[PDB]
RNA sequence: UGGAGAGUUUGAUCCUGGCUCAGGGUGAACGCUGGCGGCGUGCCUAAGACAUGCAAGUCGUGCGGGCCGCGGGGUUUUACUCCGUGGUCAGCGGCGGACGGGUGAGUAACGCGUGGGUGACCUACCCGGAAGAGGGGGACAACCCGGGGAAACUCGGGCUAAUCCCCCAUGUGGACCCGCCCCUUGGGGUGUGUCCAAAGGGCUUUGCCCGCUUCCGGAUGGGCCCGCGUCCCAUCAGCUAGUUGGUGGGGUAAUGGCCCACCAAGGCGACGACGGGUAGCCGGUCUGAGAGGAUGGCCGGCCACAGGGGCACUGAGACACGGGCCCCACUCCUACGGGAGGCAGCAGUUAGGAAUCUUCCGCAAUGGGCGCAAGCCUGACGGAGCGACGCCGCUUGGAGGAAGAAGCCCUUCGGGGUGUAAACUCCUGAACCCGGGACGAAACCCCCGACGAGGGGACUGACGGUACCGGGGUAAUAGCGCCGGCCAACUCCGUGCCAGCAGCCGCGGUAAUACGGAGGGCGCGAGCGUUACCCGGAUUCACUGGGCGUAAAGGGCGUGUAGGCGGCCUGGGGCGUCCCAUGUGAA
């Protein structure tokens, strides 16, 4: 079986490629507790098809470039800019990190 | 000191230069067919391009080229010339092309 | 090619060989791709040769080769006893 | 079938808390001691340097020769010349040299583990099935002739065979372009066109054996891709320009920025990017009640490496440890021009070091290469050798033997200890001697059958005159540590905060069970101590399994970003969670 993954893209800034976002839970080895954990796909989109927001099954795949090893399958959830923003704000967050701040 | 991989050796530089040989004359003939078609010089043109899809499966004979190299090089090779002869050829001594 | 021979198991001057199928390039006391028998040329044992003709019979029908003793004793078996 | 705790802070106490011991382990080393055997095991340091020998070849049933012999021919004889046969040497050619063997330097990586993918692929030798070999032509070594170099070696001229090279044919079939059908990433059909085959050898010679060609399948081996797992530092926080993606090329067995041109401006990171440090990974090992911790040494699997750095040739496979080229560092040769090397193969030498083995025997067995076979090669391997280095088995005797020698040792001067221990009586009989003496070995091969199944026969042992069996037969090595508490075992003398001991707590300042010796006692025993390291006791990084008012520990306070967490009722989904089946979990 190639494996099949189910994410939400969230670069459309690229030609016939989206990056998709994909979750997972599982509980810790030592600790117990459920742990999310997520993971970011380079995926095939030859139709410039998929947008920003969807949530589409990504599939193994033979390889389109290096990173690219994923074509999107199908869409499952058109439209969700929530994960998107989510996903956004992480990086948003990295600014402040550094060696400085104010207004920064 | 002294073995008999040293014959081995000179057998290689023998074959070096047959396989080497072998292969210019592929490069050379297949070069001379595609700039024949850029010309539109169709008979002529797949004349030659028959000759070098010979010299090809004829190197695949023995270990130069062997394999899906030469059907690779072939293909690579019948594709150009008949999409070069899309500039008003018409396939006259139409050896090599499937009508 | 495939193989059908004796891989030595036992101890210092205590021989048992296990018949094994394997590639001819593996070590002999290497990776072994099935265990066909074994043999005790002791005799040490009543029970000092094994087979399974029927496996022995798979291998060769796709082409393992057996070594000299291998076949000897595969032969023992009845391994190859048409009748 | 599984969990023990103790000593040490005080005048005493309870608690916190560290330190230490008792247990297990070892590729060990050091000290004292040392009898036999089986089986394991043995450079941890310099992936430093290496003398010498041996370590990958084989095939005359692919081919033609040179050299040294012998024999038979053509002639009336010689000369010249033809044929056969023995040895020998390399050459051409095939297959092997990509396995086997060594090491862990590098590597934190799809390297490894684990589970998948390949409609994106390869696979010599092997097995199965289908079909085929008809003509013709060429060259290069060998050899012959010359040159050059000191040498390693090298240049030119001429001849020639082949299972070496090529051209034409045959087209089962296949490859490629275009089309069409079914499939659905480059899977399987089909039509036209084009392109593509082959090698001969041996005979117990017409018909067998060994080869050759194309295609389809199997088997084995491999390439590549993906999910997930894989150490320490955040006193490394930002990183990236083939960078990230596209189009089209190149390249490959094959996917891919793998590489290139052009275009878009991406990609990555607090779920730890980038950088630094360290490290081969796993099966497993050790420890632990477990969960954990520690580790990767023997053996097995993968990877990587072959003085250091690049590289491609040949080929089914290599970017090749005992192949080729170049650069660097060493050592050697040198006629000063130039050359030759590469033990991390087996032994062996030297250096470093606390420390790590024989320049052994054998191809008898198993296994590998080539050969139809006979066979050849095989420091793989099977054995032997050294070291108590580990494990296990075994011996230095057994039964009797005093109210109880002698010496030594205490003493309350009577005694008490060593002590059934010895002496001694009898008994057995390790060592040693004699004799027999293996298993491992039945195949290849030859005969019968049919070169099948089946039967018959012969050959072969390094270990080794060993194992073991039988006959003789001698009373035949004991050491080391410890005795204040923890911790089994106390007396005398010497010594005087000295000499010394000491794991921790602490001993010794003139009556020391703690030092040194003696007698005795305790514990182990061909061994016993020491050091070093690992887990343990250590719930002392606490998931199991801890804490923070005063013991170490609440941020000076807030705000509220990420993130973590979230009241009661219904329904859907079924990610987490649970269940059954199944595949995998090699040895
Ligand atoms: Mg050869
Ligand atoms: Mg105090
Ligand atoms: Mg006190
Ligand atoms: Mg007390
Ligand atoms: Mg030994
Ligand atoms: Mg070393
Ligand atoms: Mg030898
Ligand atoms: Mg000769
Ligand atoms: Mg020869
Ligand atoms: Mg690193
Ligand atoms: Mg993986
Ligand atoms: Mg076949
Ligand atoms: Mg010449
Ligand atoms: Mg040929
Ligand atoms: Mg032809
Ligand atoms: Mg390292
Ligand atoms: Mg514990
Ligand atoms: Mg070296
Ligand atoms: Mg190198
Ligand atoms: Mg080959
Ligand atoms: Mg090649
Ligand atoms: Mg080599
Ligand atoms: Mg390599
Ligand atoms: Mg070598
Ligand atoms: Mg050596
Ligand atoms: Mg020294
Ligand atoms: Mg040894
Ligand atoms: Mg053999
Ligand atoms: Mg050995
Ligand atoms: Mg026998
Ligand atoms: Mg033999
Ligand atoms: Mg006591
Ligand atoms: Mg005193
Ligand atoms: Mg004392
Ligand atoms: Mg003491
Ligand atoms: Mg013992
Ligand atoms: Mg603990
Ligand atoms: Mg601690
Ligand atoms: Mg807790
Ligand atoms: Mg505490
Ligand atoms: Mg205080
Ligand atoms: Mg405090
Ligand atoms: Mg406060
Ligand atoms: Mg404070
Ligand atoms: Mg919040
Ligand atoms: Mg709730
Ligand atoms: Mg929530
Ligand atoms: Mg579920
Ligand atoms: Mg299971």
């Amino acid at each position: 079986p190639k494996k099949v993954l189910t994410g939400v893209v969230v670069s459309d800034k690229m030609q016939k490629t989206v990056t998709v976002l994909v979750e997972r839970q599982f509980p810790h080895p030592l600790y117990g507790k459920v742990i999310k954990r997520s993971k970011k796909y380079l995926a095939h989109d030859p139709e410039e098809k998929y947008k920003l927001g969807d949530v589409v099954e990504i599939i193994e795949s033979r390889p389109i470039s290096k990173r690219k090893r994923f074509r999107v399958l199908r869409l499952v959830e058109s439209g969700r800019m929530d994960l998107v923003e989510k996903y956004l704000i992480r990086r948003q967050n990295y600014e402040s990190l550094s060696k400085r701040g104010g207004k920064a | 000191r002294n073995l008999s991989a040293l014959k081995r050796h000179r057998q290689s530089l023998k074959r070096r230069l047959r396989n080497k040989a072998k292969k210019s004359a592929i490069k050379t003939l297949s070069k001379k067919a595609i700039q024949l078609a850029q010309e539109g010089k169709a008979e002529e043109a797949l004349k030659i391009m028959r000759k070098a899809e010979s010299l090809i499966d004829k190197a695949a004979k023995g270990s130069t080229l062997h394999k899906n190299a030469a059907a690779r090089r072939k293909s690579r090779l019948m594709r150009k010339v008949r999409q070069l002869l899309e500039a008003a050829g018409a396939p006259l001594i139409g050896g090599g092309l499937s009508a | 090619m495939v193989k059908i021979r004796l891989a030595r198991f036992g101890s210092k001057h205590n021989p048992h060989y296990r018949i094994v199928v394997t590639d001819a390039r593996r070590k002999r006391d290497g990776k072994y791709i099935e265990k066909i028998g074994y043999y005790d040329p002791r005799k040490t044992t009543p029970d000092w040769l094994k087979v399974d003709v029927e496996r022995a019979r798979y291998w060769l029908s796709v082409g393992a080769q057996p070594t000299d003793t291998a076949r000897r004793l595969l032969r023992q078996a009845g391994v190859f006893r048409q009748e």
